[PDB]
RNA sequence: ACUCUCUUAAGGUAGCCAAAUGCCUCGUCAUCUAAUUAGUGACGCGCAUGAAUGGAUUAACGAGAUUCCCACUGUCCCUACU
RNA sequence: GGAAAAACCGUAAAUCCUAUCUUUUAAAGGAAGGAGAAGUCGUAACAAGGUUUCCGUAGGUGAACCUGCGGAAGGAUCAU
RNA sequence: AGCAUUUGUCUAAAAUACUUCCAUUAAUCAAGAACGAAAGUUAAGGGAGUGAAGACGAUCAGAUACCGUCGUAAUCUUAAC
RNA sequence: AACCUGGUUGAUCUUGCCAGUAGUCAUAUGCUUGUCUCAAAGAUUAAGCCAUGCAAGUGAAAGUAUAUAUAUAUAUAUGUAGAAACUGCGAACGGCUCAUUAAAACAGUUAUAGUCUACUUGACAUUUAUAAGGAUAACUACGGAAAAGCUGUAGCUAAUACUUGCAUUAUCCUUUUGGAUAAGUAUUUGUUAGAAGGAAUUAUAACAAAGAAGUAACACGUAAAGUGUGUAUCAAUCGAGUUUCUGACCUAUCAGCUUUUGAUGUUAGGGUAUUGGCCUAACAUGGCUAUGACGGGUAACGGGGAAUUAGAGUUCGAUUCCGGAGAGGGAGCCUGAGAAAUAGCUACCACAUCUAAGGAAGGCAGCAGGCGCGUAAAUUACCCAAUUCUAAAGAAGAGAGGUAGUGACAAGAAAUAACAAUGCAAGGUUUGUAUUGGAAUGGUGGGAAUUUAAAACCUUCCCAGAGUAACAAUUGGAGGGCAAGUCUGGUGCCAGCAGCCGCGGUAAUUCCAGCUCCAAUAGCGUAUAUUAAAAUUGUUGCAGUUAAAACGCUCGUAGUUGAAUUUCAAAGAAUCAUUCUUUUUAAAAUCCGAUUUUGUUACUUUGAGUAAAUUAGAGUGUUCAAAGCAAACAGUUAAAGCAUUGUGUUUGAAUACUAUAGCAUGGAAUAACAAAAUUGAACAAGCUAAAAUUUUUUGUUCUUAUUUUGGCUUAGUUACGAUU
């Protein structure tokens, strides 16, 4: 019979192909971002986009119901555990307020760009592929994983990797350098 | 056979679908006539047995009014409530009316109360004018072809007067 | 042919088996026994899923053929054999006790005994008939029979009934003062007190139940259990004691440790 | 279709058909049949159809004319007996 | 006590005959609609379109149509 | 739809007026029905004028048309459609 | 994301369509394809046909072993195995398809006081015996037939197969006790008597008749007295049949259907497991129908649900679960608890295999695989380890099921460089870009570690191992719609393109190329269907003077829609100035001067009782995500807690929804409806016939008599009685 485990799909189309004013401004926030494809900006924005529905459903609902207060607050919570929303604000009219930059700046690739490490934001899409980061305790090689707060104070190499003292250089140059001074001497 | 394929309450033709269930049966239908004791097992669904009688003559034939019983050679059916077919053929079926031979309960009475439990409720006339000829009318109650046996009550008065009119204007 | 079906998939079975959607295909079916499919669980899933000293079903027949398990004071068998909504189950080469109760959310927990109280069980009659001699007998939902009942006991009354015997302690009256467990209904899981009765002709009978909380939920009478008289429950409750937590104040208390 | 032309009292309209009306003719095309000078439907420059000399169609009716099909049979094979 | 065999009701497959319905599908000839070209004959409609148009209706005609009867203005007049 | 001479007879109608009566009896309505110009049909009368048909004379390259002269059916009443 | 553009014209504004656009768990197909996870897959066409192979069996204390094998102790004792076979139990579930089928089946919702129910569970039984009767298999012998899961004789022999059949307990009396007497479970009849359910012709108790069936002539060795197997009745249980209510697609160019041949009812039967025209007889003459019957259509199994949705919606549902139906077409049957069974059976028809021709055997819509049909679809794989089932139940079986193989059906994650130097470029030591040149790394090849039923994959590690990083990205476009070329050649109204408008007649911004550029990207085109866009099907929410569209006109039945009116208010506290909340204010009945009840229904509120998967949704760093339903914590190995020298500890798998119908429930408004004057009441008085209360005639029991309460006949008395 038919698998039980379920799927779906992650991201929706655009409408309105060549809309130039939203044409330019993807290709704007991929120059930012660092992203390979359009795919990727829908994902994100289909995913701030299920935020804002379900934000704006609660919003109908009246103060002080127990559905709201409970939802709402658990939302919100999980806002502020992505980092989307700071200390202050606690209220649904600014998880309706979040918007596409903000999201995009708790990509995994950004906050290694900010931090450091590398030089590019180029550089460290590359740097993450590659499989020199990690999370502390983890590792990662997937660009477009999102930073938790409590994760923001642990970014750092990984442990086999170069920069982590594992295998320590280019083998294939160094035992060449070797070889010829072993010989020559 | 039992439940569908039969029309519509509309009078409409309603199609079928679902070929004819076991659990239906509709089993072949049994006369039962007046002879020498026979009886067939029958083997219902669930393993429910059945005893289809097909032929009799002794019964369980009580009088209601002193609440007691004999058993009887039945000498006759002479009168059906539904079709005469059954009466001419000389088949029983739970409602008929048969005739008894009333010697055990005449002898019964004789021992009990003397002349031919809650004593002496005084026969009828009809019925004791009856009794003298010896050969009584009775109304057989139990399902012959469900029981395999043939049990009865002897009619009494105003019973009795519905059946001596419709059995015997008269032809 | 078109027989009973002796087959059960794994997702067509109850929630509150609390099986997951990709292990295989098919789950234990109950064989016939005390208790209602819908309305107990399977020995397997006892063992296995819930208490965890089996990892898997052929465990769980290797534990079983050793007589070291026993539900009711007598050893059981098989593996499909129904655990039973009131029941001891007692495993012997620990020397533990369990008696089986319902958590708050709407599943059977299987909960620390003392060897004293092990001794004992609640039984719900169900019915009461009239056998030859003008000789009562009492129908429990525990699918046992009780000969020689007190007529001063009544179909909703229940009794505390001795292992070694089979026979009667003491009754509980569903007298409206008297503490009620919720079996089935959509509250299934709580205790109250009895509120209030009403008797609807020709149809069903709703009860009133107040919470020790004093929050208020009515449930139909099919399925409640008298489980003590206003002094104290008759057995040990689990953890929570009857008592439910409304979603917003649970998850504040999860996080809040 | 359209045009010219001689000419009539007027130049066959609505219809209709190789019809009991068609010489040429067993007309041409279908169809019925195994083979159709027969039957039926069409077609119609029609020797020589056609509007109370009635035209066209018709339900019912026929000791009417005509063809085919089914049933049936000594009509026939092929006669025999009485 | 009992196998073979039969007869009767009752289930009732199946085979054939009609009858109706259903479905495509053949057919001489008839008669439409469209598509195609630079073909013929006209001048019908648009202007008072050179007889105002159009309706309903009936008859006629080579066709576009014409004519009768009664309507309409979407008429060419909102008006002594 | 339609209805214009005179008087009579039989009919309906609406408005107004009404300190008159009834007390929601209503509104629109598939089904169904009544009436329904003109032409046309069927039948009897009737038949002046008008006048599809048709016949001619013209006009036109042609005219089965416009125009002209004559002219059946219809146009009128009764009775049906 | 509740969205629009191009096309009627010389130019314009409308109406209106067509064209574009996007999606589509929705199929096909074209080109290309490196990774990794995930995983649909001969349904649409033929419920067409099938070669070969496999797909249901079963014995670990416990019915039957002189086939046979074997270990201990002294031919004997015990035992232990055991081919074979009877017997037992299953094989009636699964799995597959979706042809049939439109109040049917199905979903919710009843009912079963109308019934059946194996295995399992718990109660628990009544009218020769130190041990009974055969007859049969395997087996032995002789055989037959081309061949079949063919079977003939004759001789044997067992069973928990088949078949007989053996006590003893209870009731009443003197009075621990001494006597006497009874003694059939269901089932069925007749007669009565009468712990519960809303209601009993019910449980039940008695009387008089019949009466199945049973209550161990069976096997182990269990507790430091037990188990198996069989067994009557009851209950429970796994369930099943009927059965109440309510809910459906298209069609009126289907309007009257149904009743001799049961249609609708009544009575009586028969039949059933039971109710019933379920079936027979007799009698009624009904039943259904424009609120669409009866037909016809369906490329129609139903539902859970799926796609698309701002909100309404519209389309889809062969296909994971549930239920139904069926096994080539029809029909009929046996066994058994359960079957009108299809890897049970008999026959016919339609097909069709073997045959020495006499006869025999057959049913893939089980899984593979083949042919055909086609637009359209995978291995004659490996395994019973998990998941479960069946068995005389651990240990055996299972193409149920898992695991791979095939797999660009869908879905998720993700490479195809990165970077520094210089040189050049542009900017006010910057940003960009062609020279160089050391680092980083999968993909990949090999080995392992591991994983695994077994192997492979995954992950992980160690070797190898990119510069034209040739370890080479494609697809479809570039006038408009519509993002990107009035670039370069060829063609020359041809070839062609072009969804649409249009382009192509010698400068083609459209063809055919090349160059450049552009969109999406390991995916992108095309076709057909379908949803949005479509407020172009319009309830929300269209249009009808003239664009499409007011019936010629009126009456009128069904339908839909329908004036006003009967209980107005007042006071207090909280809170920021409003808001929310409480009190009292007519009248009758009822309960101890005080206390509490009062039309029906719609409607509406709460509730109850609701399968999961799906879906919305809480919790949870699967490496991330698609996901899953889990997990977390301390500890280089012990602390800590708590158990009376022992034991890891916290746990999670929420919630909601699950028609409109049905069920309970608070209600003031809004609606209906009931009640409602050629008259109808409400009460007080009196007479009268029924019941209750008190008394009681007479030697095993028949009466009678006063009093009190409800019903009825007859004058009075009331704010007596009708909205505008």
């Amino acid at each position: 019979p038919k698998s039980y485990r379920n799927y779906s799909k992650t991201a929706r189309n655009p409408k309105r192909p060549f809309e130039k004013e939203r044409l330019d401004q993807e290709l704007k926030l991929i120059g930012e971002y660092g992203l390979k494809n359009k795919r990727e900006i829908w994902r994100v924005q289909y995913l701030l986009a299920k935020i804002r529905s379900a934000a704006r459903y609660l919003l109908t609902l009246d103060e002080k119901s127990s559905k709201r207060i409970f939802q709402g607050e658990a939302l919100l919570r999980r806002m502020v555990r992505q980092g989307l929303l700071g200390e202050n604000e606690e209220k649904l009219d600014y998880v309706l307020g979040l918007t596409l930059p903000k999201l995009l700046e708790r990509r995994l690739q950004t906050k290694v760009f900010k931090l450091g490490l590398a030089k590019s934001v180029h550089h460290a899409r590359v740097l993450i592929r590659q499989r020199h980061i990690r999370v502390g305790k983890q590792m990662v090689d997937i660009p477009s994983f999102l930073v938790r707060v409590d994760s923001e104070k642990h970014i750092d190499f990984a442990t086999t990797s170069p920069f982590g003292g594992a295998r320590p250089g280019r083998v294939k140059r160094k035992s060449l350098k070797k070889q010829k001074e072993k010989t020559e001497a | 056979r039992d439940g569908r394929h039969k029309l519509r309450l509309t009078g409409g033709k309603k199609k079928i679908h679902k070929k004819k269930r076991k659990y239906e049966l509709g089993r072949p239908p049994s006369n039962t006539k007046l002879g020498s004791r026979q009886v067939h097992v029958v083997r219902g669904r669930g393993r429910n047995y059945k005893y289809r009688a097909i032929k009799l003559d002794s019964g369980s034939f009580s009088w209601p009014t002193f609440g007691i019983s004999k058993n009887t050679r039945i000498i006759d059916v002479v009168y059906n409530a539904s079709n005469n077919e059954l009466v001419r053929t000389k088949t029983l079926v739970k409602n008929c009316i048969v005739v008894i031979d009333s010697h055990p309960f005449t002898t019964w009475y004789e021992n009990t109360f003397g002349t031919t439990i809650g004593k002496s409720k005084n026969i009828d006339p009809l019925l004791l004018e009856q009794f003298k000829q010896g050969r009584v009318l009775a109304c057989i109650s139990s399902r012959p072809g469900q029981c395999g046996k043939a049990d009865g009550y002897i009619i009494e008065g105003d019973e009795l007067l519905f059946y001596k009119r419709k059995m015997d204007k008269r032809n | 042919g078109k027989g009973i079906k002796k087959h059960l998939k794994r997702v067509n079975a109850p929630s509150h088996w609390m099986l997951n959607k990709m292990g295989g295909q098919y789950a234990p079916k109950t064989s016939s026994g005390p208790h209602k499919l819908l309305e107990s669980i399977p020995l397997v899933i006892l063992l296995r899923n819930r208490l965890k000293y089996a990892l898997t079903f052929d465990e769980v027949k290797m534990i079983l053929i050793q007589k070291i398990v026993k539900v009711d004071n007598k050893v059981r068998t098989d593996c499909t054999f129904p655990v039973g909504l009131m029941d001891v189950i007692h495993i012997t080469k620990s020397n533990e006790y369990f008696r089986l109760l319902y958590d708050i959310k709407g599943r059977f927990v299987p909960h620390r005994i003392t060897n004293e109280e092990s001794k004992y069980k609640l039984c719900k009659v169900k019915k009461i008939l009239l056998r030859k001699g003008r000789l009562s007998i009492a129908v429990t939902h525990d699918g046992r029979s009780i000969p020689y009942i007190h007529p001063d006991v009544k179909v909703n009354d229940t009794v505390r009934l001795d292992l070694e015997t089979g026979k009667v302690l003491e009754h509980l009256k569903f007298q409206v003062g008297s503490l009620v467990m919720v079996t089935a209904g959509h509250s299934v899981g709580r205790v109250g007190v009895i509120s209030s009765i009403d008797k609807n002709m020709g149809t069903y009978d709703i009860i009133h139940v107040k919470d020790s909380r004093n929050k208020v939920f009515a449930t139909r009478l099919s399925n409640v259990f008298v489980i003590g008289d206003n002094t104290k429950p008759y057995i040990s409750l689990p953890r929570e004691k009857g008592i439910k937590l409304d979603i917003i104040e649970e998850r504040r208390n999860r996080l809040k440790a």
